[PDB]
RNA sequence: AAGGGGAUGUUUAGCCGGGAAAAA
RNA sequence: AUCCCAGGCUGA
RNA sequence: GGCGAGAAGGGAAGUGUGUUUCAAAGAA
């Protein structure tokens, strides 16, 4: 109480003083700079006054308190009135510091929106990311879009792939619909893309899990399973694309030529071959049910034992993927018309097969240990 | 960083001692001690240790880095959670994993801001230009030249340079758009 | 009540002023001396660049917010000024063209004086403008004062409101200062070899902007 | 609309002297020079063609 | 140490012996006489040797000396000849291009109406003087640029188009090879093993911006200067970048089928 | 998302001329 | 003495 | 931003005001 008592009182005290001493004549005001040579010897009068942008950010020191802020800001308007403001990146940093200080999340966005017309250089991008997660924090991912929109319209701002990661996450978490959550991410990596901005895997990874986690949940029974698994195969490429953009940056007879492409292969990736291998099934089955990835599926188990042997990417095996495979290994034999079904009978015995190879695959692969025995049977089953 | 009240009684009470002892309130690197930061910073030997409030800095920021990104790491599993909830001990290990984190990324975040608030103003370590010098010093240095060219007006490579510097500059012209000094042209005398 | 000059007012940037006791040097003797600096307040005028344009801004702190010191920028289209325009454009709007429109300067619609009698008569009805693009930019108080200088040309304005598509049909001076910046209302447009890096495309909107 | 219907035809309008202009109801100074000046012009082929 | 006056003095000899850079390091002070001093020599003589070539990127950067003018003076006076002032791959010690080119990293231009980084403006260079450079000079570049020993988003798309027009004039050269004959006996297994190690950096997945229509809306102000080379190219020697590199690899892989 | 959310980031200095305030 | 100057020149 | 603007002065002054007789050149 004492404490917080004196230090509102020197932040206050400070503030008219430093009123004060401009009201008086100019002569008498803090110096704008503190001096350059010719004009210890070296460091004499280099450094040695106190300059009114100095005082301004001492004062600011003193502020905790969303009230303390509106002082600062009179010292602030205080300077440009006066014209003993020189703004630069340490002003605008702390300005943007002071105010996430204060807790005054607005005043952050406000400033970002408006430094290009009263400041010479903008925010610095670990406090943008800060906001962003404040505002993930206070339950609000919307907000993150609007901040990364201004951001990269903003062109003081660069462009980083890890602000693209952290928009297409929070589109994803909005509190909406699952396919209109999909439908944002998408649409941000799609002004990603038509940028050229080659963004991570684990971007493009969430994509394509949450497309096909869609077009699982279609196929138990706003995009249709067509649309799914075309954003998917999309997502998939330009995923490839990418990681060797990043590379470059940071220095049946298909199905037998599939071996001989594994075998020429220097050293796959699990998780990339275990996607491919989904889609792949996605795929198959798609085309089926209007009218192999069992391959691929072994190739990332022994890529994974491989890597466990001997970059910015989700790593692990996404649990659609695995109740998809227990649904279709748990194929129930009573689930013209006649030959129909027959067919159909026939086709879900594929599809049973399929996914018991891929489960007695997953058991000695180096996944196992990420699925617990007898678990989503178990759940299915309550 | 902080004012402590001996300053507050000494240079805010009236502007008369503010106007008399202003120059007191320059906090700089010399007016700090290190050695509880390495302390809490841990940094044993053989660690450089921390010496300087950028350092500090610098700490914090790697340490937010990590935090954040473990935070967004839950939420995008608690994302999924919600999801198979909508198609347990999942939930009941992700509200403290949740609230945890989101503890950890609150005092991570809160120390960032106080370390770019208080740490005091960036100077340059050494006796060197500042951007308005070296701004004239560069344009001095063209005029000196063109000067001296109009003056005269193993050379190969001379004349391939300049081949190469005709070839690629821009065709418009120069574009200062963030001068540090009020435009001026610079001449001499060759 | 009676409408009076508005009290004077020291300029952003500047320390205050002690001012004077009377209005003007002849005070009261002769009523009808105008000085030639006297503000001009009346409707239909501009106020005088750097004299009584951008006063001192004092707002309650309770009110204040970061919003406040954008007001220059947001100034409208008839009053912002060059320097306005300019310091919230890529590369601070070097590299691109701005031509001046003048017709909606405020004397040629508002004020006692706004219609009288011209020496060609009323107006009862594609154009050659004055294209000027910046090459040096420094800014004394952003962002409504600023040293600039660039190429001044004869450009050839046409219908979209209109956009000018070929700024350089006649050149004219390679380096001076914007005509008529001081006020009215501009127009600019991005060079032809734009980068999509500096000159941000437009973000996606939202597919659904919910409420 | 007043003027136009004091004034019957293009004719009166372009061949009224001072003084009728000056009795027609509700016109000031102003407008009596202005409508001076405009006729003036177009009888010399500078108006509407200004 | 010496004073900074009498480092000024003899700064000629200092840069013609390589040994400037140091010096002015180990200066006491650095005041505007000597900015000055150093900023007219590197315009007047851009050519420097040893230690210097390593030292003069740090430099810059530590002084703040970003003028897209003499940084595109500098770079250019760098990369004419680089044979010279380099280490070549192909058989005191000139040091590497990787180095070099990775001690651009934070070194950013200012007053270009395009670019940012010092490497959009290396880049800009390689493509103009590109039409001169040797079949061992366009080796030792593109290894330098595609070492292994962070680029921008904004210039790695000049990068690619730089690292499409370098194999498409390294194809023409190997193609076009009395003294064609002794290039080629003086191109050994050793050089030819380099070669196809070096180009196998770039095979496989090629960037998109080779099939793009620069190869194949006007063209955006950053790759103005690989237009003009394009158009050099074209007009005095179509071949497909990505055509260019299967060329290349299946041509040392036939020289090595015939430690 | 182990690793760019990284790093770099003191003020151009004189002379003349004109203007305003304080002082006189 | 450093508040302003749509006023100027200079610094190897 | 540029030109013009004294409600067209009787408020000073006696050897003054005014009157009469003269004289007044840049481009030397």
């Amino acid at each position: 109480q004492a404490r917080e008592e004196q230090r509102r009182q020197a932040l206050k005290s400070f503030i008219s003083r430093l009123d004060d001493l401009f009201n008086l004549p100019h002569q008498q005001w803090l110096p704008l700079h503190s001096g350059a040579p010719l004009g210890l010897s070296p460091t004499n009068g280099r450094d040695d006054a106190l300059s009114a942008q100095e005082a301004f950010l001492a004062a600011c020191r003193l502020a905790s308190t969303r009230g303390d802020f509106q002082w600062c800001l009179q010292g602030l308007n205080l300077l440009v009135n006066f014209g003993r403001l020189r703004p630069d990146w340490e002003l605008s940093d702390r300005l943007m510091a002071l105010s996430l200080h204060c807790r005054r999340p607005e005043q952050a966005e406000q400033l970002l929106s408006a430094f290009p017309h009263f400041l010479a250089c903008p925010p610095s991008p670990v406090l943008l990311f800060n906001l962003i997660d404040e505002a993930l924090a206070a339950g609000r991912p919307q907000d993150v879009r609007r901040i990364f929109a201004t951001m990269r319209e903003q062109w003081q701002l660069a462009l980083r792939p890890a602000f693209y990661v952290a928009a297409i996450r929070a589109m994803l978490l909005l509190p909406t619909s699952a396919d209109q959550s999909l439908k944002e991410a998408q649409l941000v990596a799609e002004d990603a893309a038509a940028l050229g901005v080659p963004l991570p895997p684990v971007a493009h990874q969430l994509l394509v899990e949450r497309a096909l986690t869609l077009f699982e949940e279609r196929l138990r029974q706003c995009y249709t399973t067509e649309e799914l698994l075309n954003l998917a195969q999309e997502s998939h490429n330009r995923l490839l694309v990418d990681q060797a953009r990043d590379a470059v940056r940071r220095h049946r007879i298909p199905r037998a030529e599939v071996s001989e492409l594994f075998l020429w292969n220097r050293a796959p990736n699990a998780h990339l071959l275990a996607q491919a291998a989904w889609l792949q099934w996605a795929a198959e089955r798609f085309a089926e049910r209007h009218n192999s990835w069992i391959q691929l599926l072994q190739q990332s188990c022994s890529a994974s034992l491989q890597e466990l042997a001997g970059s910015s990417l989700h790593r692990g095996l996404p649990p659609a993927l695995l109740a998809a495979l227990i649904r279709s290994s748990d194929a129930s034999p009573l689930a013209q018309k006649r030959e129909i079904v027959l067919r159909k009978r026939n086709v879900l015995l594929k599809e049973r097969r399929e996914a018991a190879q891929a489960l007695r695959a997953l058991q000695h692969s180096a996944f196992a240990d990420k699925l617990p025995p007898v678990h989503v049977l178990s759940a299915l089953l309550r | 960083c902080r004012l402590s009240a001996a300053q507050q009684e000494r240079v805010l009470i009236s502007l008369p001692q503010f106007q008399q002892y202003n120059k007191e309130l320059v906090l700089r690197d010399r007016h700090l001690d290190f050695s509880p930061f390495g302390k809490l910073f841990n940094l044993r030997e053989p660690a450089c240790g921390v010496r300087t409030s950028r350092d500090v800095l610098a700490l914090v920021k790697v340490t937010n880095q990590h935090v954040s990104r473990a935070m967004a790491s839950v939420a995008t599993l608690q994302s999924s959670v919600q999801l198979w909830l909508s198609e347990n001990g999942l939930r009941n290990y992700c509200r403290e994993l949740q609230e945890v984190t989101e503890a950890l990324a609150r005092s991570s975040r809160r120390c960032l801001y106080t370390a770019i608030v208080q740490i005091p103003l960036r100077r340059k370590t050494w006796v060197g230009p500042c951007q308005g010098e070296v701004e004239w010093a560069t344009q001095q240095a063209l005029a000196i030249m063109e000067a001296d060219g109009a003056r005269d007006r193993t050379l190969s490579k001379m004349a391939e340079m300049n081949a190469i510097i005709q070839c690629m500059q821009p065709e418009r012209g120069i574009v200062a758009w963030e001068l540090r000094n009020p435009p001026r042209v610079v001449t001499a005398r060759g | 009540e009676k409408e009076v000059p508005p009290p004077l007012k020291s300029g952003i940037g500047e320390p205050k002023k002690t001012g004077y006791k009377f209005p003007h040097v002849f005070f009261p003797y002769k009523s009808r001396y105008r000085s030639p600096h006297r503000q001009r307040w009346w409707p239909g005028s501009a106020p005088r660049f750097l004299l009584h344009s951008h006063p001192k801004r004092w707002a309650p702190r309770r009110d204040l917010s970061f919003a406040f010191f954008a007001f220059h920028g947001l100034k409208p289209f008839a009053e912002k000024n060059l320097y306005e325009l300019m310091h919230s454009l890529p590369l601070r709007g070097a590299s691109s063209f701005f031509w001046r429109e003048a017709d909606s300067d405020p004397w040629k619609h508002l004020g006692r004086k706004a219609n009288r009698l011209q020496a060609r008569g009323v107006r009862t009805q594609g154009r050659k403008q004055l294209v000027f693009s910046p090459r040096e930019i420094y800014y004394k108080r952003r962002p409504f004062h600023a040293l600039v200088f660039g190429r001044l040309s004869v450009g050839q304005l046409g219908a979209s409101s209109r956009v000018l598509k070929h700024p350089e049909i006649i050149r004219g001076l390679s380096r001076v200062a914007p005509p008529q910046a001081s006020l009215g209302g501009w127009k600019w447009r991005p060079p032809k070899d734009a980068s999509r890096w500096i000159f941000r495309p437009k973000f996606p909107l939202p597919f659904r902007p919910e409420l | 609309e007043d003027i136009a219907a004091a004034f019957s035809s293009w004719t009166d309008l372009a061949n009224a002297t001072i003084d009728v202009l000056q009795s027609v109801e509700g016109m000031t100074n102003q407008q009596r020079r202005l409508i001076v000046k405009h006729v003036r012009l177009y009888n010399h082929g500078l108006w509407p063609e200004n | 140490q010496l004073s900074p006056r009498e480092f000024r003095r003899q700064s000629l000899k200092l840069q013609r012996q390589g040994e400037l850079f140091g010096y002015f390091a180990g200066l006491p002070y650095v005041s505007w006489r000597s900015l000055l001093r150093v900023l007219h020599l590197l315009v007047a003589k851009p050519f420097f040797r040893g230690q210097d070539l390593l030292a003069l990127p740090v430099v810059c950067k530590r002084l703040g000396v970003s003028d897209f003018r003499v940084v595109d003076r500098l770079l250019a006076g760098a990369v004419v000849r680089p044979s010279m002032n380099f280490a070549s791959p192909f058989s005191k010690k000139r040091p590497p291009f990787s180095l070099f080119v990775a001690s651009l990293d934070d070194w950013p231009v200012q007053h270009h109406p395009h670019h940012m980084h010092a490497v959009q403006r290396l880049l800009a260079a390689i493509c103009a003087n590109l039409h001169n450079y040797t079949t061992p000079d366009l080796l030792l570049l593109f290894d330098g640029l595609t070492a292994l020993g962070q680029m921008p988003v904004e210039a790695l798309e000049e990068f690619e188009v730089t690292l499409g027009l370098l194999l498409l004039q390294i194809r023409a050269r190997l193609r076009e090879g009395g003294t064609g004959k002794d290039g080629e006996s003086f191109f050994s297994s050793r050089n030819v093993l380099k070669a196809y190690e070096i180009v196998s950096r770039v095979a496989g997945v090629p960037p998109e911006c080779w099939t793009s229509p620069f190869f194949a809306e006007p063209t955006e102000g950053q790759l103005t200067v690989q237009k003009h080379a394009l158009a050099k190219f074209l007009n005095t020697s179509t071949c497909s970048p990505v055509h260019a590199v299967e060329d290349l690899l299946c041509l040392l892989g036939s020289r090595i089928l015939a430690v």
